[PDB]
């Protein structure tokens, strides 16, 4: 299978300079050009420039000759992109592709993307806590996590370390006020279902180094 | 650089219907013309390369047309996991560039929400703020009203509302309304009422708990 591995969400000050990587695997490296992408707030998209791997040559948009610097290492089939003296405007998604040839040339396979955040504001870890009810006997039960107080985006949330999908409602992140982000995850289970497992979120903050599991109580017992 | 314009950027369009998203060039591209989709996740898909070439793994209701300026992606009968943003690209000249998108907004058939309220954690409390969440979970269309009431005082300005994108298997909607109090705002009051009004219900549904 072909897979393009991008590097970890970045937060990065005004005038720093930032590497995103893509790991490439399930082809031949050299045999393909690289092409990297901008995606925006406005979720627009911009062609930033392209390598040829095998000879190092590259092609920049004029908007990004300033801005950018595509590299590889051929030895462990990963592709650069090097973004300098970032301002806010830089805040973006990041993909790189690859270039196929059918002269038909489109970008049959993408990477998953590289968030980069441009700001002075320090990094926060979440804070995470248990959403559940004061109490049951309906169709269907809910329970969750509150992601609170979080710079930047993004957060990562799983169920029961990935076992647990089905029903899942992960929110977009919205900007409080303080200028920090909050989510919350929830899922839902038939009712008859609820009590054949127990409910964990793991919640993954990379820029803050935060790893955190939160066992949701089920409150099962009555004395 | 040549400009690729999207003018449509929201496109509603009903499950089985036949749906086409247009793109223009500002000038001539010669059928350099490639449809990606790009899901909720913001992963990356080749959906049609050269105007009209599938690519290999893309289902058969996906087609392309069009030359010169004008190019069109038409889903012949739309499916539930076609809930994405469709852009086009040329490579007729250097820069490469991108149409502004289409979003499809899926039409399904309306269903209400399932509403669940949660009070806050001891552990958030201890801390100084109380957040109240009330969930609305598998609704269609999105419109909902939240209205939360403490102690039957109807509350303004303290709640913000996040939405999920269209589910890719049911195209409905989920949404959280979160009520943001200090821990002593929190303890002044005992009735903590959400209040849910949307086309499925035939009477406002409400969920509540006594601190």
């Amino acid at each position: 299978e072909v897979q393009l591995q991008q590097s970890g969400p970045d937060l990065v000050k005004p005038g720093a300079s930032v590497k995103i990587s893509c790991k490439t695997s399930g082809y031949t490296f050299t045999e393909y050009i690289m092409h990297w992408v901008k995606q925006s707030h406005g979720k627009s998209l911009e062609w930033i420039g392209g390598i040829i791997p095998n000879n190092g040559g590259t092609s920049y948009n004029q908007k990004f000759k300033d801005k950018a610097t595509m590299t590889v290492d051929k030895s462990s089939s990963t592709g650069y992109m090097e973004l300098r003296s970032l301002t806010s405007e830089d805040s973006a998604v990041y993909y790189c592709t690859r270039r196929e040839v059918y002269n038909y040339y489109a970008l049959d396979y993408w990477g998953q993307g590289t968030l980069v955040t441009v700001s002075s504001a320090s990094t926060k870890g979440p804070s995470v806590f248990p959403l559940a009810p004061c109490s049951r006997s309906e169709s269907t039960a809910a329970l969750g996590c509150l992601v609170k107080d979080y710079f930047p985006e993004p957060v990562t949330v799983s169920w029961n370390s990935g076992a647990l999908t089905s029903g899942v409602h992960t929110f977009p992140a919205v900007l409080q006020s303080s200028g920090l982000y909050s989510l919350s995850s929830v899922v839902t289970v038939p009712s008859s279902n609820f009590g054949t497992q127990t409910y964990t979120c793991n919640v993954d903050h990379k820029p803050s180094n935060t790893k955190v599991d939160k066992t949701v109580e089920r409150k099962c017992c009555v004395e | 650089d040549i400009q690729m314009t999207q003018t449509t950027s929201s496109l509603s369009a009903s499950l089985g219907d036949r749906v086409t998203i247009t793109c223009s060039a500002s000038q001539g591209i010669n059928n350099y013309l490639n449809w990606y989709q790009q899901k909720p996740d913001g992963t990356v898909k080749l959906l049609i390369y050269y105007t009209s070439s599938l690519h290999s793994g893309v289902p058969s209701r996906f087609s392309g047309s069009g030359s010169g300026t004008d190019y069109s992606l038409t889903i012949s009968n739309l499916e539930p996991e076609d809930i994405a943003t469709y852009y086009c690209q040329q490579y007729s000249n250097l820069p490469y560039t991108f149409g502004g998108g289409t979003k499809l907004e899926i039409k399904r058939t309306v269903a209400a929400p399932s509403v669940f309220i949660f009070p806050p954690s001891d552990e958030q409390l201890k801390s100084g703020t109380a957040s109240v969440v009330c969930l609305l979970n598998n609704f269609y269309p999105r419109e909902a009203k939240v209205q939360w009431k403490v102690d039957n005082a109807l509350q303004s300005g303290n709640s913000q509302e996040s939405v999920t994108e269209q589910d890719s298997k049911d195209s409905t909607y989920s949404l959280s309304s979160t009520l943001t109090l200090s821990k002593a705002d929190y303890e002044k009051h005992k009735v903590y009422a959400c209040e849910v009004t949307h086309q499925g219900l035939s009477s406002p549904v409400t969920k509540s708990f006594n601190r």
